[PDB]
């Protein structure tokens, strides 16, 4: 390939002089106007509003920004430093007093919290 | 905005006097179909108590006769309390999943689960931190109004160095969590460099008291927590799309811990209305799965609307009304919306004249209302666009006869395309594809 | 935290909400009205001795059709089977367009519901040691090694629950999970005996108050004994195993992981994995330690089913571990979806007709129309005139049972907000105009839409 | 510079009062036509009317494609305009729906202008100032500066191989850095490594530029349902891997909505509808006509133009229906429809003379009435594609102008479908050695 | 050992002249078409044209597959033979014309010299050294490993490349292993422990094997033969590199995708330097698309491309069917099930029904190839089946037979045993005369229609 193409602004993504869109169009779709970003998250964190739920699901306003950035195999990297805790729960929080005791901010992280394999 | 003129923008709820359900002649932007206003004030009755399961309603009438009129109407004045899912019948034949899948989701939906919650959060800007490498530190951060040292245990230091706090930075901390969130920088800070990361975004500093405490209420469809649990980070699936179908013993999991929430008070569950638009694109194997999902208790309403007459219903070859199973519509009630009077025109396009902010003489608005009863309401209404952008052409102030008559034989109505079809049969592309390009 | 919603939890009501079993004498002859049920007598009676064969576990891949016209409470009857055999029996209903998935062959989802339907029940016992941590203590050996600083013979664990304290001599070795768990005092933790490790449960709130700012999440005290031995007994359908064998959960590598955080497609599981399952299972029942709970796969609109679905269930049917399979249809002479010049009755191929015990619903008499209504009005808890009774059954019996039935929620409204608590012919005479039913609609198809050049449907 | 079928359609050759003129901006005839997309076009340069249908409706070679290429280009470039054939909805990868929903935000327009700060320079210094924080000093021929580096725009310039001595390009606003070389004062540090010497930048070391950026709300769909370019790297693998398409929820949609209107409010960003066309549009089945019932009713949505040729037809999808122009009644009665009528002898005479003249070809008058001849008695279409080869086969006969023997001369060598429809007439008496297959 | 339809054909039977033995080879008859694939044969041993297509026509059990097989042996081993049947080509992961030109390429053979240049040794130390990355965020690196390799002659110490320490480090290698590192691909291979280390005392089965031979360092020359098809799909889908997009590659569900023209027009140019540097020959072969009326009229159309490329094989068409519909072309009917147009391009080498002489030499040859004896009167009533019925059924009926009669204890088959095989299995006319005769009646016991 010539460097025209591969290298001096015929890749489209890549910024540099002869590509003046692609360093404006980084900025502004993966931070500005991006609803992932936790400004904008936190707008729209209650009520019948679209990230309402994110209250419930056991991450952070910082792991949904990170989680909706980073590709597949760098979340499975961050998804090694993790522990099983929910299903820890299920093997303590046990007796009828505790409830099934959940943490609120994991309430909606059902099938985590019980499943029979843990058990098991 | 965003938020430009549609074709019900006018509708502004169902024009009901809510203590009697008696349709009022011309109020909320609805005009006349009064017969199908109060059946449908009584549906709203039915939605708002919740008590009843997976009734099915079947709006029908010929179009441009309200139906879709009638269910916005509805929407608007049933209002954000309660869910409201809008399904055109073509969106279940998706690639992604099957047919009944495609329903599956749609109806649940209609289901919210509300939850009241008390969240307390700390949210200032930092303006230092101290750390004891001998682990202990102390965290100083301010609002406008306020500002505290706090000590800092070593998990959290350690999270405070991963995402690498530093002065100026707006953090907030959710105290049931423990953890941070960096939101960006203060605007206090923006001369501190004379260049900048493309992650990094200013704010205004925090405000009032730093520990916040605030009631919120949470409403979550039970599509929703499927959706979460169906996959490690199932919640960005809500975004893209993504689910794939489902496995049923997620759904019947949720179902009973949802029940579970409900017994104890800590949820209520808000059933809500999915209205399925043009219900006759659906098929003969999506009209059998509803049949059956209508007759759960946690079923929403169903509203649904037609137009079609005796209609070949599809995925079969034999014809049946509105274009539907016999054996599905044993299971609605239907509602049936007429054609509309002269007088009742008239008030329509009054109504969307208002909404376009369009001054018709009182001559445009009468020959426009004979366009309307001889060409359609549809037509007539789109007249009412077309001629003000005539008339400022003129530079007139008002929508003149002169502008409405030159938008009329601008453009076609329906009725005179199909005419000019048949003249042009031998120049246009028929059926068995002969054309005759010659003059 | 979570604010408790305590004012009311009243239930939602649903078409079959007033069906609660299938009314039948300890001689198992069916009452005339029982349970919710008016009628269907023979039906009841016949379905009674279903529950008695599935109550029984001794068959395996018997079929039983429903049989009978739209609205004769086909699917009444299989509820009230789901309610007779109660929540143990696993009951998997299904109509017949569910099989149709976009990700694998319709006979794969055919054998998945097959399996859901066939519960396994295993008892084990769970024996763990649970606590906030109060104390760790090494002991030094009596004869330390040589050229090792430190010689650990015991480490001390004092466990604290809601209910006791106990002091845990354990194993030197479980120093490994202690320091790969980063156990610290006043952590919840517990140590299974099968192992000897210990897990983290999280910080106790006991300590919530250490520091203005932690990243800890604070957990409860254990609210049992620091001790808990006692058998626990697991529910899993033999589908449950079929998935935990094909798509492994727990794997730690850069594959499984991002698997787990792919889209989880299913997969067209293969028979020797369904039959290994079958032999190992079939080890441990007669160890006795699983007990197998058969149960039943309904398949509701069962003539939508096609001919390559009832040629797999031939094959699915004869094997010996096998759900009872109840279909239901109403299609009288109809064309078999999948093969375009065969007519058969119910829509059923007679090849596989023949396997079936049929059960025929019959039409409903004025009378028990009648006797329904009232039923459906005191489930929805609409109040009536005995004259409102008599209107909503006529149109019963004129038009549909569906069709007046749905009448009483319509009424109710339109009773009240006119002041009045009980529905009378005035309010049942309101409904019926305001919502019609089938045929008065296709009536107006019928005669507006009679042409459709303009105003008129669109056909 | 090259020359397509419709490179001679300027506008609509409006008047002020936006009558049509009989003929002007490469336009012959249609004034009813010309005049009422004048109309469309007003109503897409006054923002405030959302999901209004046109269609376009007349014989094939009527220019219905002119008239739509015409509205595109009196609305200029700002406002999109974005071509489709009802053919190209039928992915294999996502549902129809999505085809068309997708189309319906990429005709939606969302314009920002930035001040782009500029530094291009030969490095001079990287000083570590904080616990982070650089300066860098740049040098041009025409001075240095120094810069005060945010810590995540070092580790972009870390990440990028940058040293002193490197020429580099950053984008000071955006955050955005490229490593262009080493500079060629360097170049005989050695006397061979694998490096890229280039010469120290000669302008200012610092530039600022305005620039008017275009968006669409399609591409903040894209950009908000997945990692996107070198954020996806494991992309590389395809298979599961693979940017595909998928069926993005009104749930994002609705979140970009309420994002894009949050910059409009603080003047960040300029909303600009534009156009949806919609050609062939025939052949969009009933299910897609279903959901464009449902998508022109949100409040933002584009002006969508169909055009069709089809007389009475079979709507596809539903073979039992038939009704004008292909497309089903109950859509038809949303549309203003506008139709396109045929050519007269002398109207084709013109079009024949505009043609040429934008191709470039020169004929003599005798020329132009024999091609005209074959526009009356065969295809407008027809005529235009012979002008091409006469042009050729005239200059190597050496004539500078096409005259009738070159015309001729192409008429011959380039049949019509009609003439060729005669030929498999009486040839495919047959299938014997010489007939064609039927 | 096992014996199938075809185990007694081992060759056309052809002599020298290229005449047709009346009996050879296994087979009887079929001289005229015998002879024709005796020609075809020559054109393919010849490797100088492309794209020829043959058409063996002719009813169902006229030896086509036969004849087919048959050039396969006369081939022998070294040229690349492709069967497939038309019902193959519908492929659910690609196109079906992608699975044409798979198939193309599996039948163009490639014979090449392979310098394998090596390392092998005990590995004797080995040392890691480390960059300090300090800003990366992934923190430190391995910058080389240190290694050293002894053989029995001699000893080397080697820095590796980071990316061959990651072979090492996914081959689990130690100090005392044997291993072995291909420069070409920088993979390695652990070959044992060190016999230096033979012990009992491991509870792990450890493959303890002497130190290697000669230098520590060396070239090996291997012969490989290869296709087309496979350096195609190597390239498309790469496995053979220590880099990261190979290395996942390994891991990924294997996939097949739609080859595009521009991987085949490289990869011709690859083949054409090794031709070139005299390392590679050519080896075209043979396609024999069986059932060939199965394809459709879009593989017959693609066929009219991909003939014409100038390094296409030879193909040969199978098929049974008289005046047919083409599959996909509902209205077009040709001969053979065949298009018209692609008709034109091939050799149509007709067979022909047996008489019966040949139908009872055949049941001799096959039963002689089956190890099965009979009486000349069992011989004689087979072959009326053979006449009456069809060759397939009589044949069919010897292996029965055979165990009828040694049930009876008599270990050739006579007549009696014919007679009962004749009544345990029947026909296809005799079950249809069954069918028939009971579907006059419904009811419990008809036959489904
Ligand atoms: N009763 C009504 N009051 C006000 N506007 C109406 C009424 N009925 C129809 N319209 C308007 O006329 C148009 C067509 O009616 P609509 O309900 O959308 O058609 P359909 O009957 O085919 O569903 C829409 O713009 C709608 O808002
Ligand atoms: N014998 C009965 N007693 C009480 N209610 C019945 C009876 N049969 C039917 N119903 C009710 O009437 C309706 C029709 O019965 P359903 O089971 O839905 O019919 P099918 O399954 O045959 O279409 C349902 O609401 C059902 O609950
Ligand atoms: N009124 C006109 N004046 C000049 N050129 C025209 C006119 N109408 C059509 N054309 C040209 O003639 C050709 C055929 O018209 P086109 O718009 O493609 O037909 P269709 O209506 O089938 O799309 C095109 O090259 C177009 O540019
Ligand atoms: N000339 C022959 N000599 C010996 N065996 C033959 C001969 N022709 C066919 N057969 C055998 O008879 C059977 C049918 O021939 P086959 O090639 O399968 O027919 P088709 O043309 O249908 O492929 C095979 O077992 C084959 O080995």
């Amino acid at each position: 390939l010539p460097r025209l193409i591969w290298c001096d602004g015929g890749r489209l993504d890549k910024p540099g002089p002869g590509n003046l869109v692609a360093g404006f169009r980084s900025k502004y779709l993966n931070h500005m106007m991006n609803i992932w970003t936790p400004e904008n998250i936190r707008s729209s964190l209650e009520g019948i509003e679209n990230f309402t739920w994110l209250r419930f699901v056991d991450t952070s306003l910082q792991e949904a920004y990170r989680a909706s950035h980073t590709d597949v195999f760098a979340r499975a990297v961050d998804l090694a430093s993790k522990q099983n805790r929910l299903g820890h729960m299920q093997i303590v929080y046990d007796e009828p007093e505790d409830k099934k005791w959940t943490p609120v901010h994991a309430l909606f992280q059902i099938c985590e919290r019980e499943n029979p394999k843990a058990v098991a | 905005g965003l938020n430009l003129i549609a074709a019900h923008s006018h509708i502004r709820g169902l024009g009901v006097d809510a203590d009697t359900l008696e349709p009022r002649p011309s109020s909320q932007g609805l005009v006349g179909q009064e017969k199908a206003r109060k059946a449908a004030a009584v549906v709203l009755e039915m939605i708002k108590q919740g008590k009843i399961a997976g009734r099915a309603v079947l709006i029908a009438g010929p179009p441009s006769t309200g139906k879709t009129a009638i269910a916005m109407g509805m929407a608007q004045s049933l209002g954000q309390d309660v869910p409201f899912t809008t399904l055109a019948a073509s969106e279940i034949f998706s690639l992604e999943m099957s047919k009944t899948e495609a329903l599956t989701q749609a109806f649940r939906k209609s289901i919210g689960v509300r939850i009241k919650e008390e969240s307390e959060i700390m949210e200032g800007e930092v303006v230092e931190i101290q750390i004891d490498r001998s682990k202990q530190g102390k965290l100083t951060i301010k609002t406008t109004d306020m500002e505290a040292i706090y000590d800092m245990g070593s998990k959290m230091i350690d999270a405070m160095t991963k995402e690498r706090v530093m002065a100026g930075d707006i953090i907030s901390i959710d105290k049931s969590s423990g953890k941070i969130t960096k939101l960006g920088r203060s605007y206090a800070r923006s001369r501190d460099y004379d260049a900048m990361g493309v992650d990094t975004k200013f704010l205004q500093c925090p405000e009032g008291e730093l520990q916040k405490r605030k009631e919120v209420v949470h409403t979550v469809s039970l599509h929703e927590i499927d959706v979460i649990n169906s996959r490690t980070q199932g919640f960005l699936a809500l975004f893209s799309g993504d689910t794939g179908e489902i496995r049923s013993e997620i759904r019947d999991q949720i179902n009973t811990k949802v029940a579970e929430w409900k017994e104890e008070g800590k949820a209520e569950i808000v059933p809500g209305v999915l209205f399925i638009d043009e219900v006759h694109m659906l098929d003969i194997e999506c009209f059998s799965y509803i049949n059956r999902a209508l007759e759960s208790d946690l079923a929403p309403i169903v509203i649904m609307a037609s137009n079609r007459g005796v209609s070949r219903i599809r995925g079969t070859d034999y014809k049946s009304p509105h274009g539907l199973p016999l054996d599905f519509l044993d299971r609605v009630v239907i509602i049936n919306t007429h054609p509309y009077t002269p007088d009742e025109l008239r008030q329509i396009l009054s109504i969307r004249a208002q909404e376009e902010e369009v001054d018709l003489t009182p001559d445009a608005l009468a020959l426009l209302t004979k366009i309307g009863q001889e060409a359609g309401l549809r037509y007539a209404s789109n007249l009412i666009t077309t001629s003000q952008l005539i008339a400022a052409k003129r530079r007139a102030k008002q929508v003149g006869v002169e502008d409405v008559q030159r938008s009329f034989k601008l453009f076609y109505d329906p009725a005179r395309s199909v005419r000019f079809v048949q003249e042009s049969e031998k120049r246009l592309i028929g059926n068995d594809g002969v054309v005759d390009f010659s003059y | 935290i979570s604010e408790v919603r305590g004012n009311t939890r009243d239930h939602r009501t649903a078409a079959h909400t007033h069906i609660k079993g299938l009314g039948l004498n300890s001689s198992g002859i069916a009452e005339k009205q029982a349970a919710g049920f008016v009628g269907q007598c023979a039906a009841r009676e016949a379905c009674g001795v279903v529950v008695d064969l599935i109550k029984a576990h001794k068959m395996a891949g018997r079929g039983v059709l429903l049989a009978g016209g739209p609205g004769t409470g086909k699917t009444a009857l299989a509820l009230a089977i789901s309610q007779e055999l109660g929540t143990k029996i696993p009951f998997c209903p299904i109509t017949g367009s569910e099989i149709y998935s976009t990700e694998v062959k319709k006979t794969e989802v055919l054998m998945e519901n097959f399996r859901r339907a066939i519960g396994l029940r295993v008892r084990e016992t769970k024996d763990v040691y649970e606590g906030e941590v109060t104390e760790m203590t090494p002991e030094e050996a009596e004869n330390p090694l040589g050229g090792y600083g430190k010689t650990i013979s015991t480490l001390l664990i004092g466990l604290k629950s809601a209910r006791g304290q106990k002091k845990l001599r354990l194993d030197p070795s479980i120093y490994e999970a202690i320091q790969k768990e980063r156990v610290q005092v006043g952590d919840v933790i517990y140590i299974e005996t099968n192992t000897g490790a210990c897990k983290r449960v999280g910080r106790s709130d006991a300590y919530a108050t250490e520091f203005d700012l932690e990243a800890e999440e604070y957990v409860p005290i254990p609210k049992g004994e620091v001790h808990k031995k006692k058998e626990i007994v697991q529910d899993v359908t033999l589908h449950d195993l079929d998935v935990a064998n094909a798509r492994p959960q727990g794997g730690q590598d850069i594959i499984s992981m991002m698997g787990q955080l792919m889209k989880p497609k299913m997969t067209e599981i293969t028979d020797k994995l369904r039959m290994e399952i079958n032999k190992v299972v079939q080890k441990y029942i007669n160890q006795g330690v699983a007990e197998l709970i058969p149960g039943v796969l309904f398949i509701d609109e069962a003539h939508m089913l096609d001919i390559e679905c009832f040629t797999y269930l031939n094959k699915a049917l004869e094997s010996p571990i096998a759900p009872i399979v109840v279909l239901a249809s109403n299609r009288g002479i109809a064309t078999i979806r999948g093969a375009d010049d065969l007519k058969a009755a119910h829509g059923i191929p007679p090849d596989f007709l023949q396997r079936l015990l049929i059960i025929p619903t019959h039409p409903y008499e004025p009378d028990e129309i009648r006797r329904i209504v009232r039923i459906r009005a005191q489930t929805e808890g609409v109040q009536l005139t005995d004259a409102a009774v008599d209107r909503v059954a006529e149109h019963g019996v004129r038009i549909s049972l569906r069709y007046c039935l749905q009448l009483l929620a319509p009424a109710s409204i339109l009773a009240r907000v006119n002041g009045r608590t009980q529905v009378d012919v005035q309010d049942i005479a309101e409904a019926e105009e305001l919502f019609l039913d089938a045929r008065r609609s296709a009536n107006i198809l019928t005669s507006t839409g009679e042409s459709g050049g303009l105003h008129g449907f669109i056909s």
